[PDB]
Protein backbone atom coordinates (compact mmCIF):
# COMPACT_ATOMS: atom_id res chain seq x y z
CA UNK A 1 0.00 0.00 0.00
CA UNK A 2 1.46 3.30 -1.15
CA UNK A 3 4.91 4.76 -1.71
CA UNK A 4 6.83 7.59 -0.04
CA UNK A 5 9.46 9.84 -1.62
CA UNK A 6 11.76 12.65 -0.54
CA UNK A 7 15.41 13.53 0.01
CA UNK A 8 15.70 13.25 3.81
CA UNK A 9 12.32 12.02 5.15
CA UNK A 10 12.63 14.37 8.14
CA UNK A 11 10.81 17.42 9.51
CA UNK A 12 13.02 19.99 7.77
CA UNK A 13 12.34 18.75 4.21
CA UNK A 14 9.19 18.13 2.21
CA UNK A 15 8.16 14.59 1.32
CA UNK A 16 5.37 12.79 -0.50
CA UNK A 17 2.62 10.72 1.14
CA UNK A 18 1.33 8.59 -1.74
CA UNK A 19 -0.95 6.08 0.01
CA UNK A 20 -3.38 3.57 -1.47
CA UNK A 21 -6.94 2.97 -0.28
CA UNK A 22 -9.52 0.29 -1.04
CA UNK A 23 -11.42 2.64 -3.39
CA UNK A 24 -9.29 5.80 -3.21
CA UNK A 25 -5.75 7.18 -3.31
CA UNK A 26 -4.37 10.12 -1.33
CA UNK A 27 -1.40 12.15 -2.58
CA UNK A 28 -0.47 15.24 -0.56
CA UNK A 29 3.20 16.23 -0.45
CA UNK A 30 3.86 18.13 2.77
CA UNK A 31 6.66 18.90 5.23
CA UNK A 32 5.87 15.87 7.36
CA UNK A 33 7.71 15.71 10.68
CA UNK A 34 8.17 12.04 11.59
CA UNK A 35 7.28 8.68 10.05
CA UNK A 36 7.73 6.18 12.87
CA UNK A 37 6.40 2.84 11.55
CA UNK A 38 3.25 1.08 10.31
CA UNK A 39 1.09 0.07 13.25
CA UNK A 40 1.73 -3.56 14.19
CA UNK A 41 -0.04 -5.68 16.81
CA UNK A 42 3.04 -7.95 17.26
CA UNK A 43 0.82 -10.91 16.32
CA UNK A 44 1.36 -10.91 12.53
CA UNK A 45 -0.26 -14.36 12.31
CA UNK A 46 -2.85 -15.21 9.66
CA UNK A 47 -2.80 -19.02 9.81
CA UNK A 48 -5.85 -18.98 12.13
CA UNK A 49 -7.64 -15.62 11.74
CA UNK B 1 6.82 16.52 -13.17
CA UNK B 2 6.05 13.15 -11.55
CA UNK B 3 5.01 10.48 -14.06
CA UNK B 4 3.57 7.02 -13.36
CA UNK B 5 3.16 4.20 -15.89
CA UNK B 6 1.39 0.96 -15.02
CA UNK B 7 0.09 -2.23 -16.60
CA UNK B 8 -1.51 -5.14 -14.73
CA UNK B 9 0.16 -8.12 -16.38
CA UNK B 10 -1.42 -11.53 -15.66
CA UNK B 11 0.25 -14.96 -15.85
CA UNK B 12 2.79 -15.52 -13.05
CA UNK B 13 2.56 -19.31 -12.98
CA UNK B 14 6.03 -20.52 -12.02
CA UNK B 15 8.55 -17.85 -13.01
CA UNK B 16 9.40 -14.97 -10.69
CA UNK B 17 10.15 -12.69 -13.67
CA UNK B 18 8.60 -14.38 -16.72
CA UNK B 19 9.86 -13.57 -20.19
CA UNK B 20 7.84 -12.01 -22.99
CA UNK B 21 7.04 -8.37 -23.73
CA UNK B 22 4.60 -5.95 -22.08
CA UNK B 23 4.43 -2.16 -22.41
CA UNK B 24 3.28 0.13 -19.60
CA UNK B 25 0.63 2.79 -20.30
CA UNK B 26 0.61 6.31 -18.83
CA UNK B 27 -1.59 6.88 -15.79
CA UNK B 28 -1.22 10.44 -14.42
CA UNK B 29 1.24 13.33 -14.14
CA UNK B 30 1.77 15.51 -11.08
CA UNK B 31 3.45 18.92 -10.56
CA UNK B 32 5.54 17.91 -7.55
CA UNK B 33 8.91 19.54 -8.17
CA UNK B 34 11.37 19.29 -5.26
CA UNK B 35 14.66 17.35 -5.39
CA UNK B 36 13.51 13.82 -4.45
CA UNK B 37 16.54 11.57 -3.89
CA UNK B 38 15.13 8.84 -1.65
CA UNK B 39 12.92 5.76 -2.04
CA UNK B 40 10.95 3.99 0.69
CA UNK B 41 7.94 1.68 0.97
CA UNK B 42 4.98 1.47 3.36
CA UNK B 43 4.39 -2.29 3.34
CA UNK B 44 1.66 -3.24 5.82
CA UNK B 45 3.29 -5.91 8.01
CA UNK B 46 0.32 -6.27 10.38
CA UNK B 47 -0.42 -9.66 8.79
CA UNK B 48 1.88 -11.44 6.34
CA UNK B 49 2.53 -14.92 4.97
CA UNK C 1 29.98 80.43 9.91
CA UNK C 2 27.52 80.82 12.80
CA UNK C 3 24.31 79.26 11.51
CA UNK C 4 21.79 79.20 14.36
CA UNK C 5 21.43 75.67 15.76
CA UNK C 6 19.26 74.22 18.51
CA UNK C 7 20.60 73.95 22.05
CA UNK C 8 21.33 70.94 24.21
CA UNK C 9 18.71 68.73 25.86
CA UNK C 10 18.60 65.88 28.37
CA UNK C 11 16.60 62.85 27.22
CA UNK C 12 15.51 59.57 28.76
CA UNK C 13 15.88 56.29 26.84
CA UNK C 14 13.18 55.66 24.26
CA UNK C 15 12.35 59.36 23.84
CA UNK C 16 12.67 61.54 20.72
CA UNK C 17 14.95 64.46 19.87
CA UNK C 18 14.44 67.34 17.43
CA UNK C 19 17.43 69.40 16.24
CA UNK C 20 17.09 72.40 13.92
CA UNK C 21 19.64 74.20 11.75
CA UNK C 22 18.77 77.75 10.71
CA UNK C 23 20.30 78.88 7.43
CA UNK C 24 19.18 82.45 6.49
CA UNK C 25 22.26 84.09 8.10
CA UNK C 26 24.08 84.45 4.77
CA UNK C 27 23.70 83.81 1.03
CA UNK C 28 24.40 80.39 -0.47
CA UNK C 29 25.35 79.30 -3.99
CA UNK C 30 24.40 75.69 -3.31
CA UNK C 31 21.39 73.38 -3.02
CA UNK C 32 22.37 71.01 -0.22
CA UNK C 33 22.82 70.76 3.55
CA UNK C 34 25.08 68.34 5.42
CA UNK C 35 25.28 66.81 8.88
CA UNK C 36 28.44 65.86 10.80
CA UNK C 37 28.48 63.77 13.98
CA UNK C 38 31.32 63.47 16.50
CA UNK C 39 31.64 61.04 19.39
CA UNK C 40 32.35 62.57 22.83
CA UNK C 41 36.01 61.54 22.67
CA UNK C 42 36.49 60.22 19.13
CA UNK C 43 36.82 61.88 15.72
CA UNK C 44 34.41 62.90 12.99
CA UNK C 45 32.23 60.71 10.79
CA UNK C 46 29.66 61.56 8.11
CA UNK C 47 26.00 60.51 8.01
CA UNK C 48 24.53 61.92 4.81
CA UNK C 49 22.91 64.85 3.05
CA UNK C 50 19.58 65.97 1.58
CA UNK C 51 19.04 67.79 -1.71
CA UNK C 52 17.42 71.21 -1.47
CA UNK C 53 14.47 71.80 -3.84
CA UNK C 54 14.02 68.01 -4.08
CA UNK C 55 13.69 66.87 -0.47
CA UNK C 56 15.47 63.57 -1.15
CA UNK C 57 17.71 62.39 1.71
CA UNK C 58 20.79 60.19 1.37
CA UNK C 59 22.02 57.86 4.12
CA UNK C 60 25.44 56.41 4.89
CA UNK C 61 26.26 52.80 5.81
CA UNK C 62 25.90 52.79 9.60
CA UNK C 63 23.37 55.65 9.94
CA UNK C 64 20.39 54.38 7.94
CA UNK C 65 16.75 54.17 8.97
CA UNK C 66 16.62 55.57 12.49
CA UNK C 67 17.92 59.01 11.49
CA UNK C 68 15.45 61.41 9.87
CA UNK C 69 16.38 64.40 7.70
CA UNK C 70 13.71 67.00 6.96
CA UNK C 71 13.47 70.46 5.40
CA UNK C 72 11.18 73.46 5.79
CA UNK C 73 8.26 74.72 3.72
CA UNK C 74 10.70 77.40 2.54
CA UNK C 75 13.36 74.66 2.19
CA UNK C 76 15.72 76.70 4.38
CA UNK C 77 15.51 75.42 7.97
CA UNK C 78 16.69 71.81 8.26
CA UNK C 79 15.41 69.62 11.11
CA UNK C 80 16.94 66.42 12.48
CA UNK C 81 14.84 63.72 14.15
CA UNK C 82 15.90 60.65 16.14
CA UNK C 83 14.02 58.10 18.24
CA UNK C 84 14.85 55.09 20.43
CA UNK C 85 17.99 56.60 21.93
CA UNK C 86 20.57 54.19 23.35
CA UNK C 87 23.20 54.52 26.07
CA UNK C 88 25.92 54.97 23.43
CA UNK C 89 23.86 57.45 21.38
CA UNK C 90 25.32 60.44 23.26
CA UNK C 91 27.38 62.60 20.90
CA UNK C 92 27.48 66.07 19.32
CA UNK C 93 25.65 66.79 16.06
CA UNK C 94 26.87 69.59 13.78
CA UNK C 95 25.31 71.17 10.69
CA UNK C 96 27.72 71.96 7.84
CA UNK C 97 26.97 73.94 4.69
CA UNK C 98 28.76 74.25 1.35
CA UNK C 99 30.45 77.43 0.09
CA UNK C 100 29.95 77.22 -3.70
CA UNK C 101 28.38 74.59 -5.92
CA UNK C 102 30.41 71.41 -6.50
CA UNK C 103 32.85 72.41 -3.73
CA UNK C 104 32.56 69.46 -1.36
CA UNK C 105 34.60 71.08 1.44
CA UNK C 106 32.56 72.51 4.31
CA UNK C 107 33.08 76.13 5.39
CA UNK C 108 29.82 77.17 7.11
CA UNK C 109 29.35 75.24 10.36
CA UNK C 110 26.74 75.50 13.08
CA UNK C 111 27.79 75.88 16.67
CA UNK C 112 26.82 72.29 17.40
CA UNK C 113 24.10 70.53 19.39
CA UNK C 114 24.62 68.26 22.40
CA UNK C 115 22.43 65.24 23.14
CA UNK C 116 22.70 63.53 26.54
CA UNK C 117 21.13 60.20 27.52
CA UNK C 118 20.52 59.73 31.25
CA UNK C 119 17.71 59.49 33.81
CA UNK D 1 -2.30 27.28 -16.80
CA UNK D 2 0.38 27.72 -14.12
CA UNK D 3 0.47 31.15 -12.47
CA UNK D 4 3.29 31.43 -9.91
CA UNK D 5 4.54 34.79 -8.68
CA UNK D 6 7.03 36.37 -6.28
CA UNK D 7 8.60 39.74 -5.45
CA UNK D 8 12.22 40.59 -6.29
CA UNK D 9 14.28 43.75 -6.61
CA UNK D 10 14.06 45.60 -9.92
CA UNK D 11 17.78 44.99 -10.47
CA UNK D 12 17.01 41.29 -11.09
CA UNK D 13 14.03 41.65 -13.45
CA UNK D 14 16.11 40.78 -16.53
CA UNK D 15 17.54 37.71 -14.77
CA UNK D 16 14.28 35.75 -15.14
CA UNK D 17 14.91 34.12 -18.53
CA UNK D 18 15.97 30.73 -19.91
CA UNK D 19 19.68 30.03 -19.55
CA UNK D 20 20.34 32.89 -17.13
CA UNK D 21 22.62 32.66 -14.11
CA UNK D 22 23.21 34.84 -11.08
CA UNK D 23 22.47 35.23 -7.39
CA UNK D 24 18.69 34.80 -7.75
CA UNK D 25 18.42 32.42 -10.75
CA UNK D 26 20.82 29.80 -9.35
CA UNK D 27 19.56 29.31 -5.77
CA UNK D 28 15.90 30.42 -5.65
CA UNK D 29 14.01 30.13 -8.95
CA UNK D 30 15.18 28.68 -12.27
CA UNK D 31 13.61 28.61 -15.75
CA UNK D 32 14.32 25.79 -18.22
CA UNK D 33 16.00 26.45 -21.54
CA UNK D 34 13.05 24.94 -23.47
CA UNK D 35 10.49 26.96 -21.52
CA UNK D 36 7.22 27.67 -23.32
CA UNK D 37 5.10 30.48 -21.97
CA UNK D 38 6.35 33.79 -20.63
CA UNK D 39 6.43 36.31 -17.81
CA UNK D 40 4.83 39.62 -16.78
CA UNK D 41 6.59 42.21 -14.61
CA UNK D 42 5.55 45.65 -13.37
CA UNK D 43 6.61 48.10 -10.68
CA UNK D 44 5.14 47.71 -7.18
CA UNK D 45 7.08 50.37 -5.27
CA UNK D 46 3.71 51.98 -4.44
CA UNK D 47 2.77 49.44 -1.73
CA UNK D 48 5.88 47.30 -1.12
CA UNK D 49 8.14 49.72 0.77
CA UNK D 50 8.26 51.84 3.92
CA UNK D 51 10.37 54.81 4.95
CA UNK D 52 11.90 52.66 7.70
CA UNK D 53 12.28 49.74 5.27
CA UNK D 54 10.18 46.71 4.42
CA UNK D 55 12.02 43.67 5.82
CA UNK D 56 9.26 41.14 5.08
CA UNK D 57 11.12 39.68 2.07
CA UNK D 58 13.86 37.04 2.28
CA UNK D 59 16.08 35.51 -0.41
CA UNK D 60 18.55 32.63 -0.34
CA UNK D 61 22.22 33.51 -0.74
CA UNK D 62 24.19 30.33 0.01
CA UNK D 63 23.54 26.81 -1.26
CA UNK D 64 25.49 23.59 -1.67
CA UNK D 65 24.91 23.49 -5.43
CA UNK D 66 22.79 25.09 -8.14
CA UNK D 67 19.32 23.57 -8.19
CA UNK D 68 17.48 22.01 -11.12
CA UNK D 69 14.82 24.04 -12.96
CA UNK D 70 11.34 24.23 -11.42
CA UNK D 71 12.29 23.24 -7.88
CA UNK D 72 11.50 24.64 -4.44
CA UNK D 73 13.68 24.62 -1.31
CA UNK D 74 12.38 26.35 1.82
CA UNK D 75 14.88 24.62 4.13
CA UNK D 76 16.61 26.78 6.74
CA UNK D 77 20.01 25.77 8.13
CA UNK D 78 23.58 27.06 8.58
CA UNK D 79 25.93 26.75 5.62
CA UNK D 80 29.42 25.32 6.18
CA UNK D 81 31.46 28.40 5.25
CA UNK D 82 34.61 27.52 7.16
CA UNK D 83 36.92 24.73 8.25
CA UNK D 84 35.38 24.57 11.73
CA UNK D 85 32.03 22.70 11.57
CA UNK D 86 29.03 24.98 12.11
CA UNK D 87 27.58 23.70 15.39
CA UNK D 88 24.64 26.10 15.44
CA UNK D 89 23.30 29.57 16.19
CA UNK D 90 25.77 31.70 14.19
CA UNK D 91 29.33 32.97 14.18
CA UNK D 92 32.37 33.63 12.05
CA UNK D 93 32.79 31.36 9.01
CA UNK D 94 29.15 30.26 9.46
CA UNK D 95 26.82 32.29 7.24
CA UNK D 96 23.03 32.15 7.45
CA UNK D 97 21.85 31.95 3.81
CA UNK D 98 18.49 33.73 4.10
CA UNK D 99 19.17 37.47 4.07
CA UNK D 100 16.64 40.30 3.86
CA UNK D 101 15.95 43.11 1.41
CA UNK D 102 16.10 46.83 2.24
CA UNK D 103 13.35 48.36 0.10
CA UNK D 104 12.55 52.02 0.73
CA UNK D 105 10.94 54.71 -1.47
CA UNK D 106 14.05 56.93 -1.31
CA UNK D 107 15.99 54.56 -3.59
CA UNK D 108 16.10 55.22 -7.32
CA UNK D 109 14.98 53.03 -10.18
CA UNK D 110 16.58 49.59 -10.25
CA UNK D 111 16.62 49.28 -6.46
CA UNK D 112 12.87 49.70 -5.95
CA UNK D 113 10.98 46.44 -5.30
CA UNK D 114 9.28 44.92 -8.33
CA UNK D 115 6.32 42.55 -8.63
CA UNK D 116 6.60 39.77 -11.21
CA UNK D 117 4.37 36.88 -12.30
CA UNK D 118 5.26 34.18 -14.84
CA UNK D 119 2.70 32.05 -16.68
CA UNK D 120 3.73 28.52 -17.67
CA UNK D 121 2.03 26.67 -20.53
CA UNK D 122 2.64 23.52 -22.57
CA UNK D 123 1.18 22.67 -25.99
CA UNK D 124 1.38 18.89 -26.23
CA UNK D 125 -1.04 16.31 -27.66
CA UNK D 126 -3.17 16.18 -24.52
CA UNK D 127 -6.92 16.69 -23.95
CA UNK D 128 -7.54 20.43 -23.89
CA UNK D 129 -8.98 21.92 -20.70
CA UNK D 130 -8.70 25.69 -21.18
CA UNK D 131 -9.35 27.36 -24.53
CA UNK D 132 -9.95 30.75 -26.12
CA UNK D 133 -13.07 32.77 -26.93
CA UNK D 134 -14.31 30.66 -29.86
CA UNK D 135 -17.58 29.03 -30.91
CA UNK D 136 -18.25 25.50 -32.11
CA UNK D 137 -19.83 24.64 -35.46
CA UNK D 138 -21.53 21.65 -37.03
CA UNK D 139 -19.44 18.69 -38.19
CA UNK D 140 -19.23 18.18 -41.96
CA UNK D 141 -18.21 14.85 -43.49
CA UNK D 142 -17.19 13.72 -46.99
CA UNK D 143 -16.54 17.31 -48.10
CA UNK D 144 -13.35 19.33 -48.48
CA UNK D 145 -13.51 21.75 -45.54
CA UNK D 146 -11.02 23.77 -43.50
CA UNK D 147 -11.11 21.75 -40.29
CA UNK E 1 36.44 52.58 -0.26
CA UNK E 2 38.98 55.33 0.38
CA UNK E 3 40.02 55.49 4.04
CA UNK E 4 42.67 57.62 5.75
CA UNK E 5 45.43 56.77 8.20
CA UNK E 6 47.00 59.50 10.34
CA UNK E 7 50.18 59.57 12.42
CA UNK E 8 51.37 60.67 14.93
CA UNK E 9 48.24 60.08 17.02
CA UNK E 10 48.84 63.00 19.39
CA UNK E 11 51.09 66.06 19.53
CA UNK E 12 52.31 67.88 22.66
CA UNK E 13 54.65 70.73 21.69
CA UNK E 14 55.29 74.18 23.15
CA UNK E 15 53.84 77.12 21.19
CA UNK E 16 55.98 78.64 18.46
CA UNK E 17 57.59 75.47 17.07
CA UNK E 18 57.26 74.21 13.50
CA UNK E 19 55.30 70.95 13.27
CA UNK E 20 54.52 68.63 10.36
CA UNK E 21 51.58 66.22 10.10
CA UNK E 22 51.03 63.61 7.37
CA UNK E 23 47.68 62.26 6.17
CA UNK E 24 47.94 59.30 3.79
CA UNK E 25 44.94 57.85 1.96
CA UNK E 26 44.95 54.14 1.09
CA UNK E 27 43.67 54.29 -2.48
CA UNK E 28 44.97 52.44 -5.53
CA UNK E 29 44.26 55.32 -7.94
CA UNK E 30 45.14 58.17 -5.56
CA UNK E 31 43.27 61.33 -4.61
CA UNK E 32 44.84 64.00 -6.87
CA UNK E 33 44.74 67.06 -4.59
CA UNK E 34 41.15 66.43 -3.43
CA UNK E 35 41.90 66.86 0.27
CA UNK E 36 40.97 69.35 2.99
CA UNK E 37 42.23 70.14 6.49
CA UNK E 38 40.15 71.04 9.54
CA UNK E 39 40.90 72.51 12.96
CA UNK E 40 38.51 71.91 15.87
CA UNK E 41 39.10 73.70 19.15
CA UNK E 42 37.28 72.08 22.10
CA UNK E 43 33.76 73.41 22.42
CA UNK E 44 32.89 75.14 19.15
CA UNK E 45 32.54 73.29 15.86
CA UNK E 46 35.44 72.57 13.48
CA UNK E 47 36.45 75.47 11.25
CA UNK E 48 37.79 75.20 7.71
CA UNK E 49 41.58 75.45 7.49
CA UNK E 50 42.78 74.51 3.98
CA UNK E 51 40.82 73.45 0.89
CA UNK E 52 42.41 71.91 -2.16
CA UNK E 53 46.05 70.88 -2.19
CA UNK E 54 47.47 74.07 -0.65
CA UNK E 55 45.04 76.99 -1.17
CA UNK E 56 43.75 78.73 1.95
CA UNK E 57 40.16 79.79 2.55
CA UNK E 58 38.73 83.17 3.52
CA UNK E 59 39.62 84.61 6.92
CA UNK E 60 42.64 82.38 7.60
CA UNK E 61 46.11 83.92 8.06
CA UNK E 62 49.06 82.97 5.88
CA UNK E 63 50.71 81.23 8.85
CA UNK E 64 49.57 77.80 7.63
CA UNK E 65 51.14 76.13 4.60
CA UNK E 66 50.39 72.80 2.96
CA UNK E 67 51.73 70.56 0.22
CA UNK E 68 51.47 67.06 -1.21
CA UNK E 69 50.33 65.35 -4.40
CA UNK E 70 48.83 62.06 -5.54
CA UNK E 71 48.60 59.92 -2.41
CA UNK E 72 50.65 61.61 0.33
CA UNK E 73 50.03 65.08 1.77
CA UNK E 74 51.72 67.04 4.54
CA UNK E 75 50.80 70.13 6.56
CA UNK E 76 53.40 72.56 7.92
CA UNK E 77 52.76 75.20 10.59
CA UNK E 78 54.74 78.08 12.07
CA UNK E 79 54.37 80.30 15.15
CA UNK E 80 52.09 77.98 17.10
CA UNK E 81 49.81 79.76 19.58
CA UNK E 82 48.11 78.86 22.85
CA UNK E 83 44.62 79.23 21.37
CA UNK E 84 45.53 76.63 18.70
CA UNK E 85 44.66 73.75 21.06
CA UNK E 86 42.79 71.56 18.59
CA UNK E 87 42.63 68.16 16.88
CA UNK E 88 43.46 68.21 13.18
CA UNK E 89 41.63 66.03 10.65
CA UNK E 90 41.84 65.38 6.91
CA UNK E 91 39.00 64.71 4.47
CA UNK E 92 38.93 63.46 0.87
CA UNK E 93 36.28 64.75 -1.53
CA UNK E 94 37.35 62.28 -4.22
CA UNK E 95 34.84 59.42 -3.96
CA UNK E 96 31.44 59.28 -2.35
CA UNK E 97 32.12 57.43 0.87
CA UNK E 98 32.90 60.81 2.44
CA UNK E 99 35.02 60.00 5.50
CA UNK E 100 37.47 61.79 7.80
CA UNK E 101 40.89 60.83 9.12
CA UNK E 102 41.94 59.46 12.48
CA UNK E 103 43.02 62.89 13.69
CA UNK E 104 46.11 64.32 15.38
CA UNK E 105 45.57 65.46 18.97
CA UNK E 106 47.70 68.61 19.16
CA UNK E 107 48.10 69.90 22.72
CA UNK E 108 49.54 73.20 23.94
CA UNK E 109 51.97 72.85 26.84
CA UNK F 1 33.38 64.89 -10.39
CA UNK F 2 32.96 63.65 -13.96
CA UNK F 3 34.71 64.96 -17.06
CA UNK F 4 33.09 66.67 -20.04
CA UNK F 5 32.31 64.92 -23.31
CA UNK F 6 34.94 66.85 -25.27
CA UNK F 7 37.59 66.16 -22.60
CA UNK F 8 36.74 62.63 -21.49
CA UNK F 9 39.35 61.03 -19.24
CA UNK F 10 40.94 57.64 -19.93
CA UNK F 11 41.43 55.51 -16.82
CA UNK F 12 43.50 52.31 -16.94
CA UNK F 13 43.14 49.07 -14.98
CA UNK F 14 45.88 46.45 -14.87
CA UNK F 15 47.33 43.66 -12.71
CA UNK F 16 44.41 42.88 -10.41
CA UNK F 17 41.54 40.43 -9.92
CA UNK F 18 38.14 41.62 -11.12
CA UNK F 19 34.59 40.67 -10.18
CA UNK F 20 32.03 41.95 -12.69
CA UNK F 21 29.09 40.89 -10.50
CA UNK F 22 29.75 43.15 -7.50
CA UNK F 23 29.11 46.26 -9.62
CA UNK F 24 25.34 45.64 -9.52
CA UNK F 25 25.07 47.03 -5.98
CA UNK F 26 27.28 50.05 -6.73
CA UNK F 27 24.82 52.06 -8.84
CA UNK F 28 21.04 51.83 -9.47
CA UNK F 29 21.30 51.04 -13.17
CA UNK F 30 18.96 48.69 -14.99
CA UNK F 31 20.07 47.97 -18.57
CA UNK F 32 23.84 47.32 -18.52
CA UNK F 33 23.80 46.87 -22.29
CA UNK F 34 26.93 45.18 -23.61
CA UNK F 35 28.14 44.34 -27.10
CA UNK F 36 31.01 41.89 -27.52
CA UNK F 37 30.46 39.49 -24.62
CA UNK F 38 27.40 38.47 -22.65
CA UNK F 39 27.13 39.91 -19.12
CA UNK F 40 26.40 36.34 -17.98
CA UNK F 41 29.99 35.14 -18.50
CA UNK F 42 32.08 38.23 -17.76
CA UNK F 43 33.89 36.70 -14.76
CA UNK F 44 35.28 33.72 -16.71
CA UNK F 45 37.30 35.23 -19.58
CA UNK F 46 40.81 36.55 -18.93
CA UNK F 47 41.86 39.84 -20.53
CA UNK F 48 45.08 41.82 -20.90
CA UNK F 49 44.02 45.19 -19.48
CA UNK G 1 20.58 73.40 -10.38
CA UNK G 2 17.25 75.21 -10.25
CA UNK G 3 19.00 78.26 -11.70
CA UNK G 4 20.83 76.05 -14.20
CA UNK G 5 24.10 74.12 -14.43
CA UNK G 6 26.40 75.63 -17.07
CA UNK G 7 29.55 73.67 -16.19
CA UNK G 8 29.29 71.13 -19.04
CA UNK G 9 30.59 71.92 -22.54
CA UNK G 10 30.72 70.15 -25.89
CA UNK G 11 32.15 70.57 -29.38
CA UNK G 12 29.95 71.44 -32.36
CA UNK G 13 32.09 72.91 -35.18
CA UNK G 14 34.98 71.06 -36.81
CA UNK G 15 36.62 70.78 -40.21
CA UNK G 16 35.95 67.03 -40.47
CA UNK G 17 34.81 64.04 -38.44
CA UNK G 18 37.50 62.50 -36.26
CA UNK G 19 38.61 58.87 -36.14
CA UNK G 20 37.33 56.53 -33.41
CA UNK G 21 39.13 56.86 -30.06
CA UNK G 22 40.65 60.32 -30.39
CA UNK G 23 40.17 63.55 -28.46
CA UNK G 24 40.75 67.25 -29.07
CA UNK G 25 40.59 69.86 -26.29
CA UNK G 26 41.97 72.68 -28.46
CA UNK G 27 39.97 75.92 -28.60
CA UNK G 28 39.94 78.19 -31.65
CA UNK G 29 37.51 80.33 -33.63
CA UNK G 30 36.06 78.40 -36.56
CA UNK G 31 35.75 80.09 -39.96
CA UNK G 32 32.15 79.80 -41.19
CA UNK G 33 32.21 82.28 -44.07
CA UNK G 34 34.31 84.21 -46.53
CA UNK G 35 35.07 86.78 -43.83
CA UNK G 36 38.28 85.71 -42.04
CA UNK G 37 37.94 84.83 -38.35
CA UNK G 38 41.06 86.60 -37.12
CA UNK G 39 39.88 86.54 -33.52
CA UNK G 40 37.12 87.00 -30.96
CA UNK G 41 33.92 86.29 -32.93
CA UNK G 42 31.51 87.87 -35.40
CA UNK G 43 29.19 87.14 -38.27
CA UNK G 44 30.26 83.87 -39.92
CA UNK G 45 32.62 83.38 -36.96
CA UNK G 46 31.59 80.75 -34.41
CA UNK G 47 33.02 79.70 -31.06
CA UNK G 48 32.67 75.89 -31.09
CA UNK G 49 32.40 75.28 -27.33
Amino acid sequence: RGWIFGTTLDSKTQSLLIVNNATNVVIKVCEFQFCNDPFLDVYYHKNNK
Amino acid sequence: YFKIYSKHTPINLGRDLPQGFSALEPLVDLPIGINITRFQTLLALHRSY
Amino acid sequence: VQLAQSGSELRKPGASVKVSCDTSGHSFTSNAIHWVRQAPGQGLEWMGWINTDTGTPTYAQGFTGRFVFSLDTSARTAYLQISSLKADDTAVFYCARERDYSDYFFDYWGQGTLVTVSS
Amino acid sequence: VYADSFVIRGNEVSQIAPGQTGNIADYNYKLPDDFTGCVIAWNSNKLDSKVGGNYNYLYRLFRKSNLKPFERDISTEIYQAGNKPCNGVAGFNCYFPLRSYGFRPTYGVGHQPYRVVVLSFELLHAPATVCGPKKSTNLVKNKCVNF
Amino acid sequence: EVVMTQSPASLSVSPGERATLSCRARASLGISTDLAWYQQRPGQAPRLLIYGASTRATGIPARFSGSGSGTEFTLTISSLQSEDSAVYYCQQYSNWPLTFGGGTKVEIK
Amino acid sequence: RFASVYAWNRKRISNCVADYSVLYNFAPFFAFKCYGVSPTKLNDLCFTN
